[PDB]
């Protein structure tokens, strides 16, 4: 938000298609269990069952996070839940016009209304995946 | 026999032997194929683990008393006989103030001083038939197996014995007399 | 998960705690045997 742009409100009818959508942008793609087997390495490491690291992905992640949070005096309990929201994906329906992308989709309320849709560009830089789509 | 554990062996491994054998189906009256078989799976850990220490720079020692007391310490940890939790709990400790490998399945022993896990299997078979059915499975990681025999031959990977040679001439014998038994009960 | 007792578990714990804490860390020899000496007098408590 704070490095977004905005352009100008164009007033018409808004046609809104009610579709299943991302509502956590930065969803470092992975399952539940994935995330568990992270997020005990990161923030339990002695207390890891007997399953591991299976991939390339759960790897750099662990290694990462272990990096960014190393050392902040903080209740485990909150990194633990931070990081179940921030890893897995969320969906949900809503009734959407225009850009579907996550980043889009978390400024619906800014972006459109009944009649009228503020031109807005969120900080950042699109996916390569969006931009082809 | 259900009397086969009962009568021979003290009573802290009776417990021992009680414990999480409770989870699937059977029970100590069905089977005599694995209820008294996981009972020694704990006396050669306690066989092994007793009158073996450590010393303070770092060598081993065979000693008397057994109650460590300040300078010297166990050389062996029972992994075998607990939690499936508190197994892990164990094997994961080790592994991350040593950098090593952590094994697939479950070992059932650790030795401080060589750092090396123990996956302990004696059977009827003699030595090749159940050296290599482990060993081409558990392979890659470097699982310490030692195999012995229901007699006394012997054979370790590299035959690279850690243990010194009077406990393990004790411990053929504690399968030497166990093994006349399943012929008379 | 576990079918084990909590106060079994807990010393369980402690005694590995306090062994990798010294062995392969930064805690004294007395304590080791500080701590193993009060998980077997829990130990004895039953």
């Amino acid at each position: 938000l704070t490095h977004g742009t905005f352009g100008p409100v164009k007033f018409y009818n808004q046609v809104k298609v009610r579709k299943r959508v991302d509502i956590n942008p930065g969803h470092k793609d992975l399952t539940s269990r994935e995330a568990q087997e992270v997020i005990m390495e990161v923030v339990f490491p002695n207390e890891v069952g007997a399953r591991t690291l299976s991939s390339d992905a759960q790897l750099t992640i662990t290694k990462e996070k272990k990096e960014e949070l190393k050392n902040c005096k903080i209740s485990p309990i909150m990194v633990a839940y931070m990081l179940e929201r921030e890893l897995v994906r969320r969906t949900r329906f809503l009734p959407i016009a225009g850009a579907t992308s996550s980043t889009y989709v978390e400024v619906l309320h800014l972006t459109q209304g009944t009649c009228w849709e503020q031109q807005y560009t969120p900080g950042g830089e699109a996916e390569n995946d969006d931009l082809d789509q | 026999m259900e009397n086969f554990v009962r009568t021979n062996f003290n009573p802290m491994i009776l417990e021992r032997a009680e414990k999480t054998m409770k989870e699937y189906g059977e029970n100590p009256q069905n089977e005599g194929n694995k209820f008294a078989a996981i009972s020694t799976h704990m006396e050669v850990c306690f066989m092994y683990s007793d009158f073996h220490f450590i010393d303070l720079e770092g060598n081993t020692i065979v000693k008397e008393n057994d109650d460590d007391n300040a300078m010297l310490k166990h050389r062996f940890e029972i992994i075998e006989g607990q939690e499936r939790n508190i197994a892990w709990t164990i094997v994961n400790s080790i592994c991350n103030m040593t950098e090593n490998s952590k094994p697939r399945f479950l070992p059932d022993l650790y030795d401080y001083k060589t750092n090396k896990f123990i996956e302990i299997g004696v059977t009827r078979r003699k030595v090749e038939d159940y050296y290599y059915e482990k060993a081409s499975k558990l392979k890659g990681e470097n699982v310490y197996i030692h195999i012995f025999s229901f007699d006394g031959e012997e054979m370790a990977t590299d035959d690279e014995y850690i243990l010194d040679e009077e406990s393990r001439a004790r411990i053929k014998t504690r399968l030497f007399v166990l093994r006349q038994e399943l012929a008379t009960a | 998960i576990g079918m084990a007792s909590m106060l079994d578990a807990m010393l369980s714990r402690a005694r590995i705690d306090a062994r990798i804490d010294l062995e392969s860390g930064r805690i004294s020899s007395q304590d080791f045997s500080e701590i193993t000496n009060t998980c077997k007098a829990i130990e004895a408590l039953k």
